Order: C-alpha cells, then sequence, then structure tokens
C-alpha cells in the first residue's frame, strides 16, 4: 500500500535563526508527494524479514521519516544500528512513559519485542545490556489525551538523522480526525536533541509490546498486533528547498526544487510568486556514452615469438646481445602463458608492461643451471653472478626462466654449455667478455703455470633431462628496456577498440583526448591527415589511424532549459523550452527519466513543437497568430485566452499545458494611394501618458580597507603594500556620488527661484487636485506624488544595510526641498508661461497658456476657446484616469524598482563574495589569522585579499557603467525638462506619442515622472481637395489652409482639423496662372 | 653465415699427421675463434688444444701441447690443424667450434679415427 507524503518531513535545518526570511538550503529531506509504505500489521504471511512480527526491520538509508498514529498510547521505542544484536553496535531508544532513556547497548537478538508474556512480562526487549556505551535520560516523548480528550487522533512525526556522528531527532504532536490517511496542511519539525554517536546505521525496527488485544479468542493469547496501530515510512533524499520564515521566526511554508520545473523556478527566483516570464534556469548539456574507440585493423609487431620460441639459445657467458625496436610490442603472452618457469620484474610492473614505452629493447638469452637461477637479479653474488652475466642495481626489465630438460637436455648427455668458475674480468655489469682465459701471466703464484698448470676456468656443464635441480637447465631471456635515452620507440599492443556512430562518445584517436559525436564526413585528407581544424585547437575533423576513413566530430550536442510560467497567482502550469536541441533527442540527457516522476521532467509528452531555438516540451502550437507575450525565440510567443475552444483552458494557453503561436504584430490598417481626397480630423482626443526615468542611484561609499580588512592590522599592512588601488576605488565612488548630486541639481534646479503655488487655485476649469503638493497635509507631497512615493515598493525588498566598510551618505537635496523645486516648476509652468526659464518669469492666464501651446502644433485659439469647456473637461477626466493606472497596474514603475534592485543585487552579492574563501582554507578572517603561524597565514590571507580586491574591482567598474548610462538618462531627463516644461518641443515622439502639448514634473524616490499630454487625433473623414483654383485665367494657392470640396462646393480648411472656409483672397496666395499641375478645379473665388 | 662444416678429419694411424679444417658458409673468419675437442667412444668430449682470435696466439691445452699444430687462415676461409706425435686415444669426432657469435658452434662434425 502506497500513500503520498503530501507536505510532511520539513524541519528547521540548523539552530540558526531568521525572521521573515525566504532562506534556502539543501539538506537530506523527504521529497514532496512521495509514495510511503503503509505498514499496518502482520497481515498473515505479510512478514518477509521477521517472523510473527507485524512490520519487519527495514534498511536505514541515511534517513527516514517516521510517524505513528493511535487512539491511545501504544507504540514503544525503536532499535537502530547495523545488526541490532550483541555482535555489532546498535542503538535503542525506548519510551518508558515515565521518561526516555537512550542507549547504544548491544542487546541479544530478540526476534520480536513481544515474545509470547503479553504484558505481565518485564521488558522482554532488554535481552542483554552488555557493552552499554551510552545512556541518557529525559522527559518522555509522549502522546495521548490529544487522541481522546479531543477525541481526535494524535500524531508524532519523527526524523532520525545520522549526520556526522550527530543523531538529530525531531518531533511534533497534533490531533487528527481524518484518520484514514496523512492529511494536507503544513507543519514543521523542531529537534529535541543531538547525539554524538558515530555509529553506522543501516537497519532499524519499531518496537511495540502486546499488552492484551482481543484479536484472537484465547482470553490470554488474544494479545495480537494484526489490526493494531500502524505507521508510515519514507526516505530522505538530498534535495534543496526554499523555506518561508515567519515574523515570530517559524517555518510557515516550504517549496521543492526538483519536484516541478515550477518549483525549480521558484527556487531560482527566490520567492513564492513568480510573474509571467521565461526564466533561464539550469542547463543540462549531456552525459557522454562509454569510452575510447579506435578500430580493429593495421598494427605492427616485434618478433618476440621469433626469439622466445627459438629453441636454441647460447652460452650464459657468451650471452646473446639482441636489440629490438621500431614495432608494436605485446607482453601479455609471455607474462601470462605458462611457458616460463619464472617471471620476476625489477622496477617495471608486468601489468603495465604494454602501456609503457621504451626507446630500445635488448634481449640477452641463454641457458642456466637450475640452482644458479637465483643469481640473475640486482644484488646477486656467485660464479655466474660475477663472471658470466651480472645484473647491476638499476632498472632491468625482468628475469624470466623456463626449464628445457626436454629441449636443452638430451639423454645422451649434454655438456655443451659451460659455467666459468671464478676467473674472468669481474664483469662491470653488461660486459660480453668471451675471451679464452687460459693463462693470466703464466708465472703468478695464484694461477700462473706454477702451482696450477692444468686449469681452465670455463667448466663445461653436463646435464641430462632427469638429473635433478642444479643439473636442471632453465632457459633465460632478459628484456633490457633502454628508455628515456632518446625518443621512445617500443610500446605494447594498442589500437584496441571499435568505433561508434552518432552518439555522444568520449573518444581518443591516437592521443586526441576529446568528447563528441562521430559522423561520416566527406572531404579528403592528404597524408597530412591525422586530424583537421577550424580555429586554434578546434579539432573538428579526424580520421581513423588504422583503416583510413575520415569523420566529423561535432560537440556534446546539446542541453537546455528555459522554463515558461504564466504566473503563480493566476495559474500553476509549466512548460519547458530547450535551447537549440532537436528534441528527437528527447531533450534532457536523452529522456532523463532518472528524476522525479513528472511528465514535463519525464519529457515524452505528445505535446511538442520544434522551432529555431529547440522545442517546447509542453507545446500546443497553433496557426492563428495573436499578439506576442512571454517571448520564446525567433518570433514565436505564448499566452492566449481561457476559452479558445474548450472551457477547461486558462489564460495560460491550454491549461496544464502551453501553446506557442508565431508572433503577429497585429492586423493591417492600410489606406491606398488617394487621388487627392484627404482623410482629415473632424473630432479628436487630447490625452495623456506617462514616462519614468531614473535620474540617480542611491549614494554609496566603501572604505576599501574596512571592507577588505575590517580591523586586522596585518591585512592593512598588506593592503598598503598593494599600492594605491584603494585610493582609486574610493575616489571613483566619490566621483559617482558627487555626480549623482550634480544630476539631481541639473534635473530639478533649472529655474532660478520658486514661484509659490497660488493660494486660490481656480485654474480655468483645469482642476489639478492631484499635482500641486498637499494643501497642508504632511510633507507637502502631492496626491499623485504621494502615491508615487508610496506605490513604489516601500519595502524596496528592504535595503534598510550597512555592516562593515559599507555606508550611505545621504543626498544633498532632500525630498521636501526636491518637491518644493518640483512645485515651483509646476507654478511657473502654469501661471508664468514658457518663460520661467528664459529670464525673469512673466505671467499669463492658463487659457492662453494652452491656446498658444495648441499654436505649437498648428491650431489657432479659436479651436480651444470654442471648445475650452469640453477640451478642459477631457483634460480633467484623462488626468484623473492617470491616477487610476498609476495606482493600479502592478509593475507599472518597473524602471525605478529595477534600478534600486540592481544596486541591491550589487551590494548583496558583494557581501556574499565577502563570504567566500577564494582558495583560502577558510572565508572568515580572524581564525585563519589566528590558526596558523606567520608565513602560511600571510600567504593564505593574501590570497583572500587578492580575491576580495578583484571582487570589489568588478563592483566598482559595474557601478561606473551603470552610473554613466544613468548619466545619459539624466541628461535626457533634464533635456526633456527643458524642452517641454520650459517650452514645448517638436522633436517627434520625444514629448509624448503625438503632437505635444505640455509636460509635468513629478518627484520620485530616485527618478522622475513626466505626464506627456499629447494630441492624438480621431474620426477621420474623406473630402475632395485641389492644390489650386484657376480663376480669371489664374491659379490660386492657399496661405492659411487648403481648399476642400464637399463634392459640389469648395472649402478652406487646415491640416490637422477639419475647419473649412469660403474661398477668399486674403487667405489665398496668387502667382503666375494655372501652371503645369495636377488636381486643379473650377468654382472660383469671391 | 656461420654454417660451420668441419673438414680435414679422417682415418689416421697412431703417430701420423693430417690437416683438419672447417668453413663457415662464406663469411669472416678472423673474429670467430675455433676450438677443438676429443670425444673417445665409451666416454664423452674432452679438450686438447685451441686457438685465440689472433691465430698467432697458439693457446693449446694444458696436456702435452706440442702434439698439434693450429692456424686460422683468413685468406683461405679454413682453419688448419696438423696433429703430430699421435696416440691411439684420440679416435674422436671433432668440431671446429668457431666461438664468436654462436658459442656451441658446429654442424658437420669431423671424424678422426686413430688406427693401430
Amino acid at each position: 500500500a502506497y500513500t503520498n507524503s503530501f507536505t510532511r518531513g520539513v524541519y528547521y535545518p540548523d539552530k540558526v535563526f531568521r525572521s521573515s526570511v525566504l532562506h534556502s538550503t539543501q539538506d537530506l529531506f523527504l521529497p514532496f508527494f512521495s509514495n510511503v509504505t503503509w505498514f499496518h500489521a502482520i497481515h498473515v504471511s505479510g512478514t518477509n524479514g521477521t517472523k510473527r512480527f507485524d512490520n519487519p526491520v527495514l534498511p536505514f538509508n541515511d534517513g527516514v521519516y517516521f510517524a505513528s498514529t493511535e487512539k491511545s498510547n501504544i507504540i514503544r521505542g525503536w532499535i537502530f544500528g547495523t545488526t541490532l544484536d550483541s555482535k555489532t553496535q546498535s542503538l535503542l531508544i525506548v519510551n518508558n512513559a515515565t521518561n526516555v532513556v537512550i542507549k547504544v547497548c548491544e542487546f541479544q537478538f530478540c526476534n520480536d519485542p513481544f515474545l509470547g508474556s503479553w504484558m505481565e512480562s518485564e521488558f522482554r526487549v532488554y535481552s542483554s545490556a552488555n557493552n552499554c556505551t551510552f545512556e541518557y535520560v529525559s522527559q518522555p516523548f509522549l502522546m495521548d489525551l490529544e487522541g481522546k480528550q479531543g477525541n481526535f487522533k494524535n500524531l508524532r512525526e519523527f526524523v532520525f538523522k545520522n549526520i556526522d556522528g550527530y543523531f538529530k531527532i525531531y518531533s511534533k504532536h497534533t490531533p487528527i480526525n481524518l484518520v484514514r490517511d496523512l492529511p494536507q496542511g503544513f507543519s514543521a519539525l523542531e529537534p529535541l536533541v543531538d547525539l554524538p554517536i558515530g555509529i553506522n546505521i543501516t537497519r532499524f525496527q519499531t518496537l511495540l509490546a502486546l499488552h492484551r488485544s482481543y484479536l484472537t479468542p484465547g482470553d490470554s493469547s488474544s494479545g495480537w498486533t494484526a489490526g493494531a496501530a500502524a505507521y508510515y515510512v519514507g526516505y530522505l533524499q538530498p534535495r534543496t528547498f526554499l523555506l518561508k520564515y515567519n515574523e515570530n521566526g517559524t517555518i510557515t511554508d516550504a517549496v521543492d526544487c526538483a519536484l516541478d520545473p515550477l518549483s525549480e523556478t521558484k527556487c531560482t527566483l527566490k520567492s513564492f510568486t513568480v510573474e509571467k516570464g521565461i526564466y533561464q534556469t539550469s542547463n543540462f548539456r549531456v552525459q557522454p556514452t562509454e569510452s575510447i574507440v579506435r578500430f580493429p585493423n593495421i598494427t605492427n609487431l616485434c618478433p618476440f615469438g621469433e626469439v622466445f620460441n627459438a629453441t636454441r639459445f647460447a652460452s650464459v657467458y657468451a650471452w646473446n646481445r639482441k636489440r629490438i625496436s621500431n614495432c608494436v610490442a605485446d607482453y601479455s603472452v609471455l607474462y601470462n602463458s605458462a611457458s616460463f618457469s619464472t617471471f620476476k620484474c625489477y622496477g617495471v610492473s608486468p601489468t603495465k608492461l604494454n602501456d609503457l614505452c621504451f626507446t630500445n629493447v635488448y634481449a640477452d638469452s641463454f641457458v642456466i643451471r637450475g640452482d644458479e637461477v637465483r643469481q640473475i637479479a640486482p644484488g646477486q653474488t656467485g660464479k655466474i653472478a660475477d663472471y658470466n652475466y651480472k645484473l647491476p642495481d638499476d632498472f632491468t626489465g625482468c628475469v624470466i626462466a623456463w626449464n628445457s630438460n626436454n629441449l636443452d637436455s638430451k639423454v645422451g648427455g649434454n655438456y655443451n654449455y659451460l659455467y666459468r668458475l671464478f676467473r674472468k674480468s669481474n664483469l662491470k655489469p653488461f660486459e660480453r667478455d668471451i675471451s679464452t682465459e687460459i693463462y693470466q701471466a703464466g708465472s703468478t703464484p695464484c694461477n700462473g703455470v706454477e702451482g696450477f698448470n692444468c686449469y681452465f676456468p670455463l667448466q663445461s656443464y653436463g646435464f641430462q633431462p632427469t638429473n635433478g635441480v642444479g643439473y636442471q637447465p632453465y632457459r633465460v631471456v632478459v628484456l633490457s628496456f633502454e628508455l628515456l635515452h632518446a625518443p621512445a620507440t617500443v610500446c605494447g599492443p594498442k589500437k584496441s577498440t571499435n568505433l561508434v556512430k552518432n552518439k555522444c562518445v568520449n573518444f581518443n584517436f591516437n592521443g586526441l583526448t576529446g568528447t563528441g559525436v562521430l559522423t561520416e564526413s566527406n572531404k579528403k585528407f592528404l597524408p597530412f591527415q591525422q586530424f583537421g581544424r577550424d580555429i586554434a585547437d578546434t579539432t573538428d575533423a579526424v580520421r581513423d589511424p588504422q583503416t583510413l576513413e575520415i569523420l566529423d566530430i561535432t560537440p556534446c550536442s546539446f542541453g537546455g532549459v528555459s522554463v515558461i510560467t504564466p504566473g503563480t497567482n493566476t495559474s500553476n502550469q509549466v512548460a519547458v523550452l530547450y535551447q537549440d536541441v532537436n528534441c528527437t533527442e528527447v531533450p534532457v540527457a536523452i529522456h532523463a527519466d532518472q528524476l522525479t516522476p513528472t511528465w514535463r521532467v519525464y519529457s515524452t509528452g505528445s505535446n511538442v513543437f520544434q522551432t529555431r531555438a529547440g522545442c517546447l516540451i509542453g507545446a500546443e502550437h497553433v496557426n492563428n497568430s495573436y499578439e506576442c507575450d512571454i517571448p520564446i525565440g525567433a518570433g514565436i510567443c505564448a499566452s492566449y485566452q481561457t476559452q479558445t475552444n474548450s472551457p477547461r483552458r486558462a489564460r495560460s494557453v491550454a491549461s496544464q499545458s502551453i501553446i506557442a503561436y508565431t508572433m503577429s504584430l497585429g492586423a493591417e490598417n492600410s489606406v491606398a494611394y488617394s487621388n487627392n481626397s484627404i482623410a482629415i480630423p473632424t473630432n479628436f482626443t487630447i490625452s495623456v501618458t506617462t514616462e519614468i526615468l531614473p535620474v540617480s542611484m542611491t549614494k554609496t561609499s566603501v572604505d576599501c580597507t574596512m571592507y577588505i580588512c575590517g580591523d586586522s592590522t596585518e591585512c592593512s599592512n598588506l593592503l598598503l603594500q598593494y599600492g594605491s588601488f584603494c585610493t582609486q576605488l574610493n575616489r571613483a565612488l566619490t566621483g559617482i556620488a558627487v555626480e549623482q548630486d550634480k544630476n539631481t541639481q541639473e534635473v530639478f534646479a533649472q529655474v532660478k527661484q520658486i514661484y509659490k503655488t497660488p493660494p486660490i487655485k481656480d485654474f480655468g476649469g483645469f482642476n489639478f487636485s492631484q499635482i500641486l503638493p498637499d494643501p497642508s497635509k504632511p510633507s507637502k507631497r502631492s496626491f499623485i506624488e504621494d502615491l508615487l512615493f508610496n506605490k513604489v515598493t516601500l519595502a524596496d525588498a528592504g535595503f534598510i544595510q550597512k555592516f562593515n566598510g559599507l555606508t550611505v551618505l545621504p543626498p544633498l537635496l532632500t525630498d521636501e526641498m526636491i518637491a518644493q523645486y518640483t512645485s515651483a516648476l509646476l507654478a511657473g509652468t502654469i501661471t508664468s508661461g514658457w518663460t520661467f526659464g528664459a529670464g525673469a518669469a512673466l505671467q499669463i492666464p492658463f487659457a492662453m497658456q494652452m491656446a498658444y501651446r495648441f499654436n505649437g502644433i498648428g491650431v489657432t485659439q479659436n479651436v480651444l476657446y470654442e471648445n475650452q469647456k469640453l477640451i478642459a473637461n477631457q483634460f480633467n477626466s484623462a488626468i484623473g484616469k492617470i491616477q487610476d493606472s498609476l495606482s493600479s497596474t502592478a509593475s507599472a514603475l518597473g524602471k525605478l524598482q529595477d534600478v534600486v534592485n540592481q544596486n541591491a543585487q550589487a551590494l548583496n552579492t558583494l557581501v556574499k563574495q565577502l563570504s567566500s574563501n577564494f582558495g583560502a582554507i577558510s572565508s572568515v578572517l580572524n581564525d585563519i589569522l589566528s590558526r596558523l603561524d606567520k608565513v602560511e597565514a600571510e600567504v593564505q590571507i593574501d590570497r583572500l585579499i587578492t580575491g576580495r580586491l578583484q571582487s570589489l574591482q568588478t563592483y566598482v567598474t559595474q557601478q561606473l557603467i551603470r552610473a554613466a548610462e544613468i548619466r545619459a538618462s539624466a541628461n535626457l531627463a533634464a533635456t526633456k525638462m527643458s524642452e517641454c516644461v520650459l517650452g514645448q518641443s517638436k522633436r517627434v515622439d520625444f514629448c509624448g506619442k503625438g503632437y505635444h502639448l505640455m509636460s509635468f514634473p513629478q518627484s520620485a524616490p530616485h527618478g522622475v515622472v513626466f505626464l506627456h499630454v499629447t494630441y492624438v487625433p480621431a474620426q477621420e473623414k474623406n473630402f475632395t481637395t485641389a492644390p489650386a483654383i484657376c480663376h480669371d485665367g489664374k491659379a490660386h494657392f492657399p496661405r492659411e489652409g487648403v481648399f476642400v470640396s464637399n463634392g459640389t462646393h469648395w472649402f478652406v480648411t487646415q491640416r490637422n482639423f477639419y475647419e473649412p472656409q469660403i474661398i477668399t483672397t486674403d487667405n489665398t496666395f496668387v502667382s503666375g496662372n494655372c501652371d503645369v499641375v495636377i488636381g486643379i478645379v473650377n468654382n472660383t473665388v469671391y | 653465415e656461420v654454417q660451420l662444416v668441419e673438414s680435414g678429419g679422417g682415418q689416421v694411424e697412431t703417430g701420423g699427421s693430417l690437416r683438419l679444417s672447417c668453413q663457415a658458409s662464406g663469411s669472416t673468419f678472423s673474429d670467430y675463434v675455433m676450438a677443438w675437442f676429443r670425444q673417445r667412444p665409451g666416454k664423452e668430449r674432452e679438450f686438447v688444444a685451441t686457438i685465440s682470435r689472433n691465430g698467432g696466439t697458439t693457446t693449446y691445452g694444458s696436456s702435452v701441447k706440442g702434439r698439434f699444430t693450429i692456424s686460422r687462415d683468413n685468406a683461405k676461409s679454413t682453419v688448419y690443424l696438423q696433429m703430430n706425435s699421435l696416440k691411439p686415444e684420440d679416435t674422436a669426432v671433432y668440431y671446429c667450434y668457431a666461438v664468436g657469435g654462436d658459442g656451441d658452434s658446429w654442424g658437420q662434425g669431423t671424424q678422426v679415427t686413430v688406427s693401430s
């Protein structure tokens, strides 16, 4: 029986503490949604490892989740260990219901804790307390009345971890009513204890003692546990999570990492609420297949079998001197075949013989006495050891021997070999002396001719096949590896593996170590063959060295992840994008499927769609092509509606799955070439927008020493030893700081002096109500200013962050005076005119202030004052709806949160690099300072300084680039401030999308917001037009407008609003006659 | 080319003289030192006389050495052996036995039967 661990198994990792923190870590955890074995009882013949025991002993496996349920206190302790017997150490932890006693005692084997003795028995479990090595007492780990006073059922979740000799133990207690299976809902497991044990735990079993049941009708033997209390078991696996800590500091919730692609996004982007968007996550190139591959063909050979099988060897004294080279060797047959009587190798391992290489190999072979065999070795003394062939005390290959009483010995007697007694030139090792040493001086008292006149040191050595050792001829050949003297020449039999096709293989062609996929290529290498290349070691093409076919080697051939999520708050489905993999290769490590059972992860779904950038595993390609959304690559995007064909679908396309159409930037809105008939404004819209520019960043400074050293004088010594980097760094940060102040001054302080917000605000129906600062409400930030200062993430994720060396000097202009500047800008903008920057500000009423700002797009003051009422009310409505969208859309201000988050990341990663040892024996400073002597300290710490310095350097540079681009933005900002707050610019699509009216500064935490109020026309209409009228034999041409016809009467109108007029002299300019011109018409002038 | 073919040996009376020779199969003869041995039937090989690489250095055995005469002849590709003051105890198959290169060097085996 299997049940899912829906949410259990989570415990606070270490006694560390945090508050409202989304911390993450990887410890041995019970995976989410895992099948667990519902042990209940004997379930007769349901026991496989134990006998008459309900729930047999099980493997430990480095961690188990445990939980026992009951309606009354029943379940006893546990047994941990490897043998659970006196043989090998094991652990026992029992609940006495009066106290808990923890013992590692080696108890005798009890097949059951409850041998039948049902309850009157006295602790049957304690078979023997021999070698009790540990003991401890504490308050019981108790259970019930939860189970009956509440009449619920009670719980105790447990985790028995053996981590580094420390046996961490956790617990909780909880009522339950739905007694059938483990419920949903969340919890945690605080520990109780650590135990420095150090035992090896491989098996463990639960303990329960049958007091008295009634399962069987015996009235005493009724004690039975087939239908009694039960418990589940899981196993913990090394998976990381992301925790969610409480205000009080509790584990409120937790999320997986390898369960879903979705959870893996969560843990990439540390949060519980991701928004719609592709999140490059963790790439997965390949696991290469087996091994080296060359071929089974051409190779060469030394004639070893020539000389070894040569059944005629020579005198030991007249030992052969044979040099062999320029081949391929093989020492397998000699070393393994039973031909030799003796195999013994001196400073050369017989195993590695083939893979070694030698310039020259010498074979010195002969026949030896059986008893003399011992004297061929470095460090041997004797007649032959001194006077026939002497080994030196150095690297000699081997000393081989094999009897040849069959071949060397003959029954007719064989005296043919020899052994000189004691009388040649003493044999500096390797001297082939063969001289006839009859006399020495013919007079010497030792040998001479006096005393000895019938001696000859050569003593020919008779023998016979059946004569005995000593008279036993052993054939001996020695392989003299002459090596390293020159280029190596002799190596064993390599080129020994078949080649492979079209699968990621770690290949080696004649020393070319690499990994790739082999393919049939189509060029021809010249005998300069051996390999090809594209650039600078890209050994892209290669041929086999042994049969001469050429091949291509393309890379390990691919991996990818680009998970798509439409947003947790509004869906929970996920589909994975694989960057550039023809998922014929079933993308992940082809068909990874060694992972958690998860159809996206278990990527085989029929819902697939290959594109330029690989394929989507959760893919439902359509051909209908809406507007783009979360972008995939090369056009294609996602995110249609909930109801394309089926109701079960969500705005996440094809709910629980995802489609990917091809981007279609919209529809078509063409007109065709007109004859001359214009489509021209009859009605329109004045409207409004937004824009958000960062204009600064939060100031920062970093005392270089304190960041690096932080009061460790030796660090300060070495840091002043590295020249003046610190000065440069501090200076650059100071420069960008004062630069920030300059930007603020340039953006806001353009005007010379404040003109107050007029007390009586009665602006021509153009209600503000929202832009001018608070009437007298606190801080004098305007209502829109208020929401700008509040809807901005007031957390900022919580930068309120100076710990060591960090600091923040505050800005110069403060938000009160900044808002004062802004308000002044407003006041000049509205009362003065476009002149509160060109000298002393003048004054003009707002009706004219916008009539001659209409005149800035080509419409006179009849237009407004004729429609001053409705145009004004449109302004009020539009600017009110500003409040709406600025108040409503989440991520509306994304630019300034982007900036502040960027600096947040910068500093946060900076201190995290602070916590890194960069090759040092530790990351923290004072211990490595104080754990070692002077020299090794200073060198390792110096490694730390250099790493810290480079990190700080990267931060400073990155800040410089960010600062410069913000400078450009700020210059643009003040430029806009000037062109369309101190005037009305015309550079198209700079002061708002459309014909511009005006711009309104609004403060910001670090940026600025404009309100580009633009003129976007509407309601086009078609009429007849003519570039001239020939009147009185004479063409006409318009001064202030154009001639338009209704089809029957001609009318004079302007170019961005239909305002027709009669044809009159004073608006029409008159030259030549009807010239060579197209479109001229009748119906002449008054 | 060391196919040493013993030559010159033949039946001899007790006290006579004969030439003994041997030839490698068309090679150098200086460096290949010859040795000559006696193997009476009813026993095995023994040694009477030999020579050096020079050939001038007529190093015979330790037994009576004025018996035999030796000469390596590089100009005629054969050794030359003149045995003299003979005794019937040399009825044996001799071997020219050019030491250089192959030590146990022979391949014809020259018979010298010492008659009555």
